[PDB]
């Protein structure tokens, strides 16, 4: 009928928007849906996001297919930040090793992606430092014994007064 | 001719409304019932005509109904209250009444119209109130009439399967006759004025046209397959003793099997028809009388916890001169019994029955028994409301009826009397207008004081205005709601002025300098507040800080730009030189002068009311909702995808919703509602405040 | 100039291109004679500059 | 046709026996006047500050309510006016109010005079369609002194200047006025068709 993609949380499907209308409109229960969704990824870690594939088939018949979570997340979890930074390379948010881009490589070079373009791991981890080039990372050679915690504070100081001054900006907008 | 009738027992009675669109042959088809029962003596037109349905002079000239007609009559062994109720967009509170009094409700469509979703709206409210319907397709005689594409428009866009009982002859100015299924026989309709006096009975031509055997044959079929999936007993029945007959019975239990599926809100009868041609009302009046529910055959709570007692329920009201406050109700539980005392459950007190008698629209015949399942007229019945229950004895946390609901009118006018001499009168009927439809909200505007009417639409105010004019006798005038603007200054200015009045006596001299600025705290202190701060000077200032006080709140009610009232601004006494024997109020004037020269001189700004504008749609007419609100300046704040709907909630301006329902329902051909409500005052763009002054300024 | 001025500006991308005037200011006055339309009367009055 | 050709001579080449400026700014304080007294005094309806400009006789001398009197709003509908300063002056403050064109009747109770709101209605709407035209009437009248006071000033030059010089001045001057009355006649209509 026709190809739906989502993302959708690991135990956290909710037949609510913004997925449970369309699959409402498609024809399908999303009752079910859900109940499989959550028996299928039962064991998996609750809270992250990840990308699927839904088929509809006339009779309104579903099935689901499953990927690996988004290499934005994946690198936000190696580099311990919550969020990306705003002027990508003008500003760094971590620093990632190319240790941890080759994991990140291994661990989702089992996607359908990478699997219909069987390359080797070079091009999956020179994909995934691109990925850290937007999201605005530094991906260092190899230094990681205190200077990460070091740059981690002066990281969160920089946060600290960018909300300062964006919290100042909003309350001149607000008087102007 | 047959006025006089005998009242007749449960199973005997029936009370049913017919809904439809607007110019869909409801009148028509009452009309056509009346004369064909012996009440009506001449065949008239609604064009030229207009017989006892339709009897206002307003219903006269416009062509339309607006008020539902509650009628009375007899057909064969059976008597019936039918209800001809408007099915406009505006009268949707009338037609809500009529659904909720009474169950049965005869749903009449067009071959050549397709859903007419006025008709969908209606349907809407039938399957809420949980009542059977039967649908009757009329105008088969129109040019473009097809059954087969109504029919299959009604399963497609309506939501529910019908059961095909009658088969039309011909659909272009050649349907001449219908073909029954239940009854595999043929009605014919030969003559100008009823059409032969009867239907013409030669059952399929007495086994000489094959074409219309088989297709007869085939339909039977088809309906049996239908009403055998959908009903579980029949199933059963034809499952055990007609299975490879296809031919079960006539009219006993193929009868039964569709009275179920009409009783079990699954199933439609439909039959074709045509009201002006005098084809299928015959017809149509049997299938009534067949299917169509008694007031028992649902087994009602009410009935079922109370039935020793009188409880009935009021649902319309009328102001008419001569007879006074009429109530038409609807009887419950017992025998209903005139000049007795009567108990509300609403109003907690007693009631008098003036005099009882029966509804036929245009006369008084002052019935004088009623028995329970009865439409009935009231007379004397002075403190009513429009939802309420009715009692004796009071045997019984409440016995109360939940009657109807309010709909929440959307399109808003001022109303204007031609003087105030003539303004008791306008209260007088706006009183007696709202106490009739409890739709048309009367409100008082809290800046500049106009009477607004709150009602369902142009249409309805329009009709309103001219029952005014006709009813009561005022010349009066429409005009569109007032905007309250308010305004603020921009940046700090200074301002000096100087009063010197010589009258003689009591020599003064007053000079003020003053500075406004403007405040921060608005969100603080959202209502019109102001900041008043003197400097440190004089020492001692009592009557003076009165004469200031008094003298600024009177500068600052007068705005600048729009004479908008000001709000929002800090107002310094930097010097209050005064001269010994100056009054109070020349100290206020010359304050008023100053403060007025300096907001004059302060850069202002315009700030209009914002409110929060809540439209339900659906999803091939969202686009041109939200362009139309864009364009009318809507900032949206959230898009929900509902349910088969999309729900839009943003900030819109008052001044861009002028007569925005009937735009809403043009661009949605109908299906859309909206819902209001202030929030704020929001400060215009630059842009917009100069579009505002140029408009009001005239074009420059 | 003006009309030049805007143009390029509204047209023109700051962060990849410059522009420079090569005329200079308008400095020649141009007189029209106003009060009297006869010939003859002496000089007119300046109006603007080209 | 054409039938009227603007002239703009200079007000450069004059300078000085005329200020067609300080004419124009003249006019333009006129036309502001009329645009303030329509905005403040006939919005649609009567406020305190809408009649603090009603004279009222005192001392042989006119003075405003707002003046001699306290004027603020009990009810929503009403408007108390205190005179306790110039308890003499009621029946003054009576009589402008009366025959002041605003519709406001009042009421006399001894020193707190009491005006309601009357409506708004076709009649209320009619008489500030009939106070606007006045109000416009009074600022011609004012624009009129104005071209005056300038045909006044052009006569004290008429000794030396030449003939051609103010002929062209004088027809300057009446063009000015002629733009202005237009410009208070579309006002006028303006405010008409939005107070009907
Ligand atoms: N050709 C044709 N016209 C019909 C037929 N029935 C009704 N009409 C026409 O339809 C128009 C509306 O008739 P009316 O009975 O008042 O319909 P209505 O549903 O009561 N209108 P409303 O909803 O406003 O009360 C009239 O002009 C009438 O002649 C029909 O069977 N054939
Ligand atoms: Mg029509
Ligand atoms: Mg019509
Ligand atoms: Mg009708």
């Amino acid at each position: 009928s026709g190809m739906i993609r989502a993302i959708v949380r690991a135990g956290q499907a909710r037949p609510g928007p913004p997925l449970g209308p369309i699959l409402g409109q498609r024809g399908v229960s999303i009752n079910q849906f859900c109940k499989e969704f959550n028996e299928k990824t039962k064991d998996i870690k609750e809270g992250i996001p990840l990308p699927t594939k839904i088929f509809v088939k006339p009779d309104r018949t579903f099935e689901i297919k499953i990927g690996q979570p988004t290499v934005s997340y994946f690198l936000k979890a190696a580099a311990g930040i919550e969020k990306g930074a705003r002027h990508t390379g003008k500003e760094v948010a971590g620093l990632v090793t190319l240790k941890h881009v080759y994991e990140i490589a291994r661990v989702k070079a089992q996607d359908d992606a990478f699997a219909l373009q069987d390359v080797p791991l070079s091009s999956v981890v020179r994909s995934i430092i691109g990925s850290a080039r937007s999201l605005g990372i530094r991906v260092v050679k190899d230094l990681s014994s205190e200077e990460l915690a070091a740059f981690q504070k002066e990281r969160a100081l920089f946060l600290a007064a960018q909300r300062e001054a964006d919290l100042a900006a909003q309350a001149e907008a607000a008087k102007k | 001719s047959l006025h006089s009738i005998i009242n007749p027992p449960i199973a005997k009675i029936r009370n049913i409304g017919i809904m439809a669109h607007i110019d869909a042959g409801k009148t028509t088809t009452t009309e056509r019932i009346l004369y064909y029962s012996g009440y009506t003596r001449s065949l008239g037109d609604v064009d030229d005509g207009d017989t006892v349905t339709d009897f206002m002079a307003q219903e006269r000239e416009r062509g339309i109904t607006i008020q539902s007609a509650a009628v009375t009559f007899d057909w064969k062994g059976y008597r019936v209250n039918l209800i001809d109720t408007p099915g406009h967009v505006d009268f949707t509170l009338e037609v809500e009444r009529c659904l909720r009094v009474l169950d049965g409700a005869v749903a009449v469509f067009d071959a050549s119209a397709g859903v007419e979703a006025q008709t969908l709206t209606v349907w809407r409210q039938a399957d809420k109130h949980n009542i059977p319907r039967i649908c009757f397709l009329n105008k088969m005689d129109k040019t473009g009439a097809s059954f087969k594409y109504a029919v299959e428009s009604i399963r497609e866009k309506l939501k529910a399967k019908p059961l095909l009982l009658q088969l039309p002859i011909g659909e272009a100015k050649t349907f001449k006759g219908v073909v029954d299924v239940v009854m595999k026989e043929k009605l014919l309709w030969n003559c100008n004025s009823n059409d032969g006096k009867d239907f013409e009975r030669k059952p399929l031509l007495e086994m000489n046209d094959p074409e219309l055997l088989k297709e007869t044959t085939e339909a039977r079929n088809a309906l049996i397959e239908q009403v055998a999936d959908l009903d579980d007993e029949f199933a059963d029945l034809v499952l055990e003793e007609f299975s490879e007959n296809f031919d079960l019975l006539p009219a006993e239990k193929l009868q039964t099997a569709i009275h179920r599926v009409t009783l079990a809100q699954t199933a439609v009868p439909v039959l074709c028809g045509s009201a002006l041609k005098n084809k299928g009302i015959q017809p149509l009046l049997d299938a009534v009388t067949m299917y169509l529910p008694s007031p028992e055959e649902r087994n009602y709570e009410f009935l079922q916890w109370y039935k020793d007692d009188l409880c009935a329920l009021a649902f319309k009201v009328l102001h008419d001169k001569q007879r006074g406050p009429l109530v038409f109700m609807r009887i419950y539980s017992g025998t209903i019994k005139p000049q007795l005392a009567i108990h509300n459950i609403n109003g907690n007190c007693t009631e008098r029955i003036s005099r009882l008698l029966l509804p036929f629209a245009d006369q008084h015949v002052e019935i004088p028994s009623l028995t329970a399942g009865n439409i009935a007229l009231t007379v004397g019945l002075k403190h009513t409301a429009t939802g309420d229950t009715i009692v004796s004895s009071k045997s019984s946390e409440r016995l109360l009826l939940a009657g109807v609901e309010i709909p929440e009118p959307v399109f808003f006018c001022t109303i204007e009397p031609p003087s105030l001499s003539k303004q008791p009168d306008l209260e007088h009927a706006l009183k007696c207008l709202q106490r009739e439809d409890p739709s048309l909200k009367v409100r008082l505007d809290p800046d500049s004081g106009q009477t607004v009417l709150c009602g369902m639409g142009e249409l309805h105010i329009e009709i309103i205005h001219d029952r005014i004019k006709r009813e009561y006798g005022l010349e009066t005038y429409l005009g569109p709601l007032q905007v309250a603007y308010r305004e603020t200054i921009l940046n700090s200015v200074r301002a000096t002025d100087t009063l010197d009045r010589t009258l003689g006596d009591k020599r003064h001299l007053v000079t003020v300098e003053v500075e406004a600025r403007p405040i921060e705290t608005s969100s603080v202190m959202p209502v019109i507040e102001f900041e008043y701060a003197e400097s440190i000077n004089e020492g001692l200032l009592k009557v003076s800080q009165e004469a200031i006080e008094n003298g600024i709140h009177s500068a600052c009610l007068q705005g600048p730009l729009l004479g908008s009232p000001i709000q929002d601004v800090a107002i310094t006494l930097h010097s209050l030189t005064i001269h010994p024997g100056t009054s109070t109020t020349m100290i206020s004037a010359c304050v008023s002068r100053c403060v007025q020269k300096a907001l004059k001189k302060a850069d202002k700004q315009v700030l209009e009311p914002l409110m929060n504008l809540e439209v339900t749609v659906a999803r091939d007419y969202l686009s041109p909702v939200l362009a139309d609100l864009a364009q009318r300046r809507g900032n949206i704040q959230e898009i929900q995808t509902r349910q088969d709907n999309k729900v839009v909630i943003g900030f819109v301006p008052l001044a861009e919703i002028m007569g925005y329902s009937t735009v809403l329902r043009t661009l949605t051909s109908g299906s859309a509602t909206f819902a209001l409500e202030l929030s704020t005052y929001q400060a215009m763009n630059p842009q917009d405040q100069n579009t505002l002054l140029n408009r009001r300024s005239g074009l420059t | 100039f003006e009309m030049m001025r805007l143009t390029i500006n509204r047209s023109m991308d700051p962060k990849n291109m410059f522009a420079l005037w090569r005329v200079p200011a308008p400095f020649k006055p141009i007189t029209r004679k106003g009060m009297g339309q006869r010939m003859g009367g002496g000089k007119g009055a300046i109006d603007h500059y080209v | 046709g054409q039938s009227q050709t603007r002239v703009n001579i200079n007000a450069a080449l004059v300078e000085d026996i005329i200020n067609l400026e300080e004419v124009n700014e003249e006019m333009k304080s006129v036309i502001e006047a009329l645009k303030d007294n329509f905005n403040k005094t006939l919005n649609i309806r009567t406020s305190p500050g809408s009649l603090d400009k009603i004279a009222v006789v005192t001392a042989d001398g006119k003075l405003a309510l707002n003046q001699i009197s306290q004027i603020s709003m009990k009810s929503p509908q009403l408007i108390l006016v205190n005179m306790a300063s110039f308890p003499e002056c009621t029946a003054a403050a009576i009589k402008a109010i009366r025959e002041s064109g605003m519709n406001l009747n009042p009421e006399v109770e001894g020193t707190l005079i009491r005006v309601p709101i009357p409506q708004v209605t076709r009649e209320h709407r009619e008489m500030l369609v009939k106070l606007a035209k006045q109000n416009t009437n009074k600022a011609k009248d004012s624009l009129r002194k104005v071209r005056t006071n300038s045909m006044n000033k052009l006569k004290k030059s008429k000794d030396t200047v030449s003939e051609d010089t103010i002929r062209l001045i004088e027809k300057q001057i009446s063009q000015m006025a002629d733009d202005t009355v237009a410009e208070l006649d579309r006002h006028l209509a303006v405010k008409t068709k939005e107070l009907l």
